[PDB]
This record gives structure tokens, C-alpha cells and sequence, in this order.
């Protein structure tokens, strides 16, 4: 509700079998997207094409 | 620093990776391959769908427990319901595919345990009931659910007798089968190719599994103290070159 | 955000489950990245919904 | 060149005015299949035919007006006209549509001229000298709020400041998404049960807003903007079927109910001159 | 001589002075001869 | 021996004979081919079922009477349905393909009547309540069943009226587009070959239908005196050359 | 210059999408890393993206 | 064609075409190569 560090963080809980982690669309300019340095420079843009790349780091 | 234990297999547009992989088995040395034509009887050009089949489909997972018998699948019934790959299936009169088979299962280092993860080629099953009582149709088609060798003996089904192998056979000695084991110690994932192994070029993909796959607890899990007293398997399996052939309605198969 | 335009979703799941040795306890959490592949093309420069003002600053 | 050949008396085994137009051919027929001809040259090259000449002179795309006022009390900038806006679109006035839709698919650069003239309708001592400020407000970037928000500050957005009585004129590439824009589309932008059918959905360009820089004057002062547009490196594919009946709509095909017969009836007979 | 960088920025483009009919005109397939009968 | 008039066109594991043709058209004087890489977008790898797809279906039959106004079909909506070519469709978020359209109706040398066989490219409809009323989705994917121009208007139907194409032009000038005649003193078939025509090199199947077919009785069906007054018409069409990319999960359309 | 180069199949030790991000790098992975591609060009030069465009209006 | 004398005078200056994040995307001092293992 209010902007954290947590938001920046996935959390993950200990023996759930298969259920869903997190989930988003893709609209790289708007939603969780949109302050990140991709979004924030897509926004000087009106066009995009291209391949995204997503990673995880587990810690 | 390539190491025996990490790997990638990309197939289709579905990747996998372990970090603590104990190789790879490719069945009786054969890695999948196209049907010749020195070996073609049908007539009919075949349909390669590729990509659209090669994929990795995911199975529903189990869970290992202090209690656990075994599960068994069959190829192609395992994945008759996957994508387009199980459309194929009941729309050609005859298909054939080799598979990538991954079961996964992870632990840490406190746990114990070992699965057996072997391939049979022809698992013709035995019916409990003795004499010539024959194992009906959906017995032996349990679809991606697979049987679970804990489950109770039910009528027209299959023996789920594990020192037996479902057959007559003792389980001592089903490691002549391509087979992997997942020794929590060791290994976390189990891969096994499996070339396209029958008597006739090409079959029915519905009146005829190929292969049973099947995962059996042996060395008891043993969890740490206060864990919780189970893991879950996940099973990965893709169909690899894929081919089908006599193109018409649809098939309509029992239950 | 277009719908004509649009890309898809991005989901996560257990494929088995997280299991955390003994002696430790709750959650764990992934931290994500974002950034483009070399693919990638913006074209149609525009400004930004990111940034506005109602007075001139001073100093 | 030749536009006809001499030929003389024919008495052959070889008819070719006799065709099948059932096969969807037209068969290339000419003068001299079917009475005697004598040489004649054409004298001419069809050079006022090319697309590139049909599309290419500037047509009024789009009429539009703002004024020059207090803007004191107003809760309403944009509804006051104190700086309207325009969704770009080449469909709002028909004489070009109907040209431009004579085609399915249609590729080119714009060059748009934009006049600007102002009128005193009501006592004023003077004619003010104002400059308008025409800016490409592109979807994804703010749109305006009032006749003088950040937003026309137009930072990294194109804009253009002439004075009204003359023209401004620019041009910009093609900006299409595809690879040509589309005329017609005979589809949606998802699948959904009841999401608009057409290209509306397609020629999502954005619009373009216009306003005065000036402040205010003792009396009002009406500028009324025209936009036209001429194509230049045209590439048009797919002929279709001239429009018949009125438009009703930008972006449907749509005609009016109880219309009226577009083709005259003739006054008299089949058989009539 | 362009003054102007951007090629969208030269004037109209010269005559196509290409011209080919056939397309719309006898799409069929199989070539038909004029003079030859229509159907065989 | 050739004639223009007897033909014989295979594809996959289908054939079709005619006795009476009038040659064929191919839309623009182009044959369907696949997506060169020069022309490529999107980075998957397609996939080309061949012949389980590119074989032909032959759609439910039509009756033409001396009332019928014209029927009107779009691709590749009317295949929705048809085998593997329709789950492909629904499977994958992009496809691309060209057809063979076979459209057949016979008779006798005592009857006449003439069909206008057409293809249009983007046939955007218009909506019978004038202004800027839309479409409907389900309005405007028949399927199998087509639209027929005779019916009544609906709410968020198209508008029905023949002289005006459904969108505001003549139909004597439909000629514009690829055609083919049905005189039923002639002419038994029409046979138009259309390669794939759009403005991005691959699309949706589902959003967005690239032609529509048209089959519009011009000269009144007119028959033998006691005759039955009525004919069917069947229309066969078969996607030549289809690719499919972008596998996933399997659209949900309205409806 | 190709956007994307055609790739098939893979069952390597060699695994380039598992890294660690905790060294600072972001390392270049592409679409043909992780599923099988199809030759495609780029057909474009990020002209309008250079800093002299970017602060040039 | 430069109508003035200084340098500041003139037009916008042409696209670098150079182009080399790697010393913003790896900035690393032993070199990583993609497919071998992150960390030995
Ligand atoms: C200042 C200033 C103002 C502007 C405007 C930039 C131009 C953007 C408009 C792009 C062209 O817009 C269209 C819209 C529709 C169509 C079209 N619709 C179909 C009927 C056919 O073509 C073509 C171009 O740029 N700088």
C-alpha cells in the first residue's frame, strides 16, 4: 500500500506442491513493468518489437 | 566445468534444466529416429508435426510418502490428453514417437530415500484374479494419472503387487530395463530417451502402449526430524519425432 | 497498453516444491530482473506519462 | 507505340471475339479482332493514372476550432475550445476516402499542409496576431489537460508553431504498425463477445491538438483549423469494388437505411437511347 | 537535391511506368490463347 | 486430349474430379507459398502439419432455389471445425494459409441459372442499423454454416442485401475480384486458388478472417418444366500450404 | 543482420541460461538459448534511439 | 554545406552507430562466457 523494499520481493513458502508463484501480464509499459529502467525508457517510445529477457535469483 | 550433473534439454519451445543430473540412459544405446523407407509398409506420406508435439508436457504430481507402493504410466496413454500432440493421436489411424522422460524429485541433505525410475518395453500386466481373467482396457489406460501401486485391487484391473513387477517378474531384477535411479544423496532428476521400440513399423497409438514407465520407492524416504514426512515426484515427458499417418474421423475409445 | 497490440502473461508454479533443511524456517524469496535482448527495437520517440508539473521550479 | 494496328478482311478458323467468361477472365480484345484497322499511334503514356498521381495532391482531411479567450473561470479548457484536439484518422470527410478505399491495402508518407484563418464575429478593435501551436500528442503520451499544462512544454513530442493567416506544413513517414495500413479489416482486436468490429481498432494513430500560445485580448478571436494531407511514395495493393452507397461512420462500412437507388432508372424502355 | 535528411521528406515519387494487367485480367491457370477456343 | 473442362486436383489423402471446369483462377496470379525468412517476425519455428491439414473438407450442402439471394462464407472460420486443421487453429496464436475453393453444382442441359463465384480480401462487413453499430463477433463466424443472405437481418448481424455486397458497393463490380462463373449451361465447378494475402506476414486465425468467399445466384436458377424447382450447391475447400506458430494453451472464442 | 538465428533441439551439459546474478553482469542470453528458432532479420538500425536524437528536438 | 564559421553552428550531428553496453552489462573482470558454469 504504500512503496517498500517487499514489493521488490517473490515470497516463496515451504512444502506447497502444485500451486501458482506469481503471475502478470505483459505490458511492458505499465504495471509492475513501469518504473523499472525498461519501462521507464519504453515510455519515450510509441513502439516496441523485440525479446524480453525475465531472470530469477533465488536467495 | 561441464559436470555430468547439469543440463539442458530444449525441445520445442519447453526448456529443462537440472543442477544435479546423474547423466542420461538412451535406451538399449538408440536414439529416436524417423521411419525409413527400407522399413515402410503403409503407403501413406506421413505427418510430422514437429514442434507443435516435440514439447515437454508436465504430468500431475505425486507424492512420496513413508507409505508409497510405485506409480506406473504408460506411453503413448500418458499423454493422450496433451495439447496437440493427443489430437494427432486420436485423429490418425497409426502414429509412432520416441519420448525424453525427466522425473524429478528434490530433497536436501538430511533427507534419504531412492526411487527406481525404469522403462519396460511390452509391460503386458497380469490380473490379480489368476487363471486367465483378462486386465479390461481402462485398467491399462489410466491416462496421465498413471496406476498407483497402492491403490486397492480393483475388478478387470491389473495385479498392483510391487516384488512382482506387475507381471509374474521379480523387482530385483527389473535393472536389466533402461532404468536411473534418484538416490536423494545424489542425484535430484532421473532422464531417459527412449528410441521407438515394436515389432511393426508403426501401430495403433490407442490399442497399444509401448512402454510402461515406472517409479518405485526402494530405499525408504527417511525425513528429517520434525520435517514433514513427504516430497512430491514431478514427471516431465516429451514425445521426440513424432510421426503420424492414415488421417480420418477421430477415434472413440472406451469410457 | 493496446489489446490488439498485446503480448501475453508470464506465470510461475512449483514444479515440485520448496523444502528448507532443518533448523530454518519460513518464507524464502526470489528477486526478479527485467531488461531487453539485443532483438529489440522502440521506435516513435513521445513523452512520458511518467513526469508532469503545475509551476515552473525556481531555485 | 501502336494504339492499333492496320488489319484487313478476316475468313479464319481462329475466332477470337468468341470467349467463356465463366473462366473469370477478359479476354484482351482489341479493335482490330473484329473490323479491317489502320495504323494509329497512341501519343500518350498514362502518366496521370499512376497511383502515385491519384493519391498525391493534398486533399482537407479534417476541420477543426479553437479560441482565443479569457480562460478565467473556465472549468473546461478543452470544452470551451480554448485548445481543441483531433483523433487522426483519413476517414472523417469523403472525397479522399473514397479514393484512398478503391484499394485494400495502401503504403506512403504524409505531407500535411495545415491553414489557419481567424474570425471577429462579434466588435473588436483589431485583427490579434496569434500563433498556433499544433502538437502530435501520440498514444502513450499525456494528453492535455488545459490550454497551457506541462504537457505543451512537448518536450520529445514533434510540435510546430505558425502564425495564423499562413500554413505549416511537415511531413512524416509512414507510421503504420504493419506493413501496410490496412483500408479494410474484417476482424477484431481479440477475440471478445463484444469488442467493435473494423479498424477503428487498427488505425490506432493517436491524435493531434491544437491551441493558441497567445493569452487573451479585450475581445474573443475564432481560428478555425484545416488539416490536408497529400501522400507521397504511395504503394496501394488489392483493387476493390468503388464505393456505391453514402458513409455513415469513420472506420465501418456501414450505409444508411432507406437509402436511395443508386442506379438511375431510365426513362423508358430497355430498348431506349 | 534533397535538402532534407529523412527520405519521407523528398517529394512524390516518378511513374511507376510498370503496368502489368495480367493479374487482375487472366488470373486462370491454365494460359488461355485468343483465337484458340475458350474450353477444349 | 486435355480439355480445359476435366481436372483432377490431390491433395494429402483427397482427390476431386471434375468433368466440366471452366480452367481456374489463381487470386493475383500467385500460388499459396510458405512465410520466407526475409519476410519473418516472429522468432518461433512454425509448424507444418502437411498433409493432415492440407487435405480438402467439404462443407454441408446448400440448396439453391429460385428464391435464394447468395450465401456467404469466411476463412479460415468455416475450417474451425475440420480435423486437425481446426485444433491447430485453437492451439496455436498465430497460423497463416492459402486455399484450394471447389464449388460444385450440376444439372441438365434443360436448366440454366448462373452462380458468381468470389473471393474478397478483407470483406469488412456493414451493420443493417446504419451509423457506427458493430458487427458482432458470433455475426460474422458462421462457421461451417455461412451466412446466408436471405435470412433475416439480426441484432448485431451484418446487413443481408445483395446488390450492395454487404458493405456499400455494387454487386456488378465484385468482378474486381479473383471469380469464376457457374453457368449451368457451361460450367459444373469453380476452382480459385488463393494464396495467403495480408499485411503482416502472419496473424491471429480467430481475431481475423482474411476472405470471405461469396456464392450469389446472378441468372435465376430455372428448371425442366415439372422439374423440382431446387439444386444443392456444395462448396470443398482445402488449406495448401498451412503453418501455425506459437503453441500454447488453446484459445476460447465467444460463442 | 539476423535478429534471430534458426536453433533445433539441445540436451547439452552446456546450460546458458542458469547464471549468477550476484556477480553484477547481465549476461546476453537469447531467444534460441531456451526454444527452437527460425531465421528472421533485423531490419532495423536504432537510429532514433542514438543520444544526439534523443536530446536533439 | 556550412553557412557559418564555428562549429557550434551546425547541424545535429549523425548517429553514433557505435553502440557497446557491455561496459554497462558486464562490467566483470574475468570474462564469463555464456553456457559455461557462472561460478567454478
Ligand atoms: C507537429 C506535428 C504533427 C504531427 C502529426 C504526425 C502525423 C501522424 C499521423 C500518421 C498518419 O495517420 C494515418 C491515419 C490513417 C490512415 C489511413 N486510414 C485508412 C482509410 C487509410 O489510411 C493513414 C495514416 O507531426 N508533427
Amino acid at each position: 500500500t504504500k512503496d517498500e523494499v517487499n514489493s521488490y520481493l517473490i515470497p516463496l513458502n515451504a512444502n506447497r506442491q502444485n500451486e501458482q508463484v506469481f503471475g502478470t501480464n505483459l505490458f511492458i509499459g505499465d504495471g509492475v513493468f513501469k518504473t523499472t529502467l525498461l519501462g521507464e525508457i519504453v515510455q519515450y517510445y510509441t513502439h516496441w518489437s523485440g525479446s524480453l529477457r525475465f531472470s530469477l535469483m533465488y536467495t | 566445468g561441464y559436470s555430468d550433473r547439469v543440463q539442458q534439454i530444449t525441445l520445442g519451445n519447453s526448456t529443462i534444466t537440472t543442477q544435479e543430473a546423474a547423466n542420461a540412459v538412451v535406451c538399449y544405446a538408440e536414439w529416436p529416429e524417423y521411419l525409413p523407407d527400407v522399413d515402410a509398409s503403409d503407403v501413406n506420406k506421413t505427418s510430422k508435426p514437429d514442434t507443435s508435439v516435440c514439447r515437454f508436457y508436465t504430468l500431475d504430481s505425486k507424492t512420496w510418502t513413508t507409505g508409497s507402493k510405485g506409480w506406473c504410466w504408460k506411453l503413448p496413454d500418458a499423454l493422450k490428453d496433451m495439447g496437440v500432440f493427443g489430437q494427432n493421436m486420436f485423429f490418425h489411424s497409426l502414429g509412432r514417437s520416441g519420448y525424453t522422460v525427466h522425473v524429478q524429485c528434490n530433497a536436501t541433505k538430511f533427507h534419504s530415500g531412492c526411487l527406481l525410475v525404469v522403462v519396460i518395453p511390452e509391460h503386458q500386466l497380469a490380473s490379480h484374479e489368476g487363471g486367465n481373467v483378462s486386465v479390461k482396457y481402462t485398467f491399462t489406460h489410466p491416462g496421465e494419472r498413471g496406476i498407483d501401486l497402492s491403490s486397492a485391487n480393483e475388478v478387470g484391473g491389473p495385479v498392483k503387487d510391487v516384488l512382482y513387477n506387475m507381471n509374474g517378474t521379480l523387482l530385483g531384477n527389473l535393472l536389466i530395463f533402461p532404468h536411473q535411479f534418484i538416490n536423494l544423496r545424489t542425484n535430484n532428476t532421473a532422464t531417459i530417451v527412449i528410441p521407438y521400440i515394436n515389432s511393426v513399423p508403426i501401430d495403433s497409438m490407442t490399442r497399444h502402449n509401448n512402454v510402461s514407465l515406472m517409479v518405485i520407492p526402494i530405499a525408504p524416504l527417511t525425513v528429517p526430524t520434525g520435517a514433514t514426512p513427504s516430497l512430491p515426484i514431478t514427471v516431465t515427458i516429451a514425445p521426440m519425432c513424432t510421426e503420424f499417418s492414415g488421417i480420418r474421423s477421430k477415434s472413440i475409445v472406451p469410457q | 497498453p493496446d489489446t490488439y497490440t498485446s503480448a501475453g502473461f508470464l506465470s510461475c508454479w512449483y514444479q515440485t516444491s520448496l523444502i528448507l533443511p532443518p533448523e530454518t524456517t519460513g518464507q524464502v524469496y526470489l528477486l526478479s530482473f527485467i531488461s531487453a535482448c539485443p532483438d529489440f527495437k522502440l521506435r516513435l520517440m513521445k513523452d512520458t506519462q511518467t513526469i508532469s508539473q503545475t509551476v515552473a521550479l525556481t531555485e | 507505340t501502336v494504339a492499333s494496328i492496320s488489319s484487313g478482311p478476316k475468313h479464319t478458323q481462329k475466332v477470337p471475339i468468341l470467349t467463356a467468361n465463366e473462366t473469370g477472365a477478359t479476354m484482351p480484345v482489341l479493335p482490330s479482332d473484329s473490323i479491317e484497322t489502320r495504323t494509329t499511334y497512341m501519343h500518350f503514356n498514362g502518366s496521370e493514372t499512376d497511383v502515385e498521381c491519384f493519391l498525391g495532391r493534398a486533399a482537407c482531411v479534417h476541420v477543426t476550432e479553437i479560441q482565443n479567450k479569457d480562460a478565467t473561470g473556465i472549468d473546461n479548457h478543452r470544452e470551451a475550445k480554448l485548445f481543441n484536439d483531433w483523433k487522426i484518422n483519413l476517414s472523417s470527410l469523403v472525397q479522399l476516402r473514397k479514393k484512398l478505399e478503391l484499394f485494400t491495402y495502401v503504403r506512403f508518407d504524409s505531407e500535411y499542409t495545415i491553414l489557419a484563418t481567424a474570425s471577429q464575429p462579434d466588435s473588436a478593435n483589431y485583427s490579434s496576431n496569434l500563433v498556433v501551436q499544433a502538437m502530435y500528442v501520440p498514444p502513450g503520451a499525456p494528453n492535455p489537460k488545459e490550454w497551457d499544462d506541462y504537457t505543451w512544454q512537448s518536450a520529445s513530442n514533434p510540435s510546430v508553431f505558425f502564425k495564423v493567416g499562413d500554413t505549416s506544413r511537415f511531413s512524416v513517414p509512414y507510421v503504420g504498425l504493419a506493413s501496410a495500413y490496412n483500408c479494410f479489416y474484417d476482424g477484431y482486436s481479440h477475440d471478445d463477445a463484444e469488442t467493435q468490429y473494423g479498424i477503428t481498432v487498427l488505425n490506432h494513430m493517436g491524435g493531434m491538438a491544437f491551441r493558441i500560445v497567445n493569452e487573451h485580448d479585450e475581445h474573443k478571436t475564432l481560428v478555425k483549423i484545416r488539416v490536408y494531407h497529400r501522400a507521397k511514395h504511395v504503394e496501394a495493393w488489392i483493387p476493390r469494388a468503388p464505393r456505391a452507397l453514402p458513409y455513415t461512420s469513420i472506420g465501418r462500412t456501414n450505409y444508411p437505411k432507406n437509402t436511395e437507388p443508386v442506379i438511375k432508372k431510365r426513362k423508358g424502355d430497355i430498348k431506349s437511347y | 537535391i534533397n535538402y532534407y535528411k529523412d527520405a519521407a521528406s523528398t517529394s512524390s515519387a516518378g511513374q511507376s511506368l510498370s503496368m502489368d494487367p495480367s493479374k487482375f485480367t487472366e488470373p486462370v491457370k491454365d494460359l488461355m490463347l485468343k483465337g484458340a477456343p475458350a474450353l477444349n
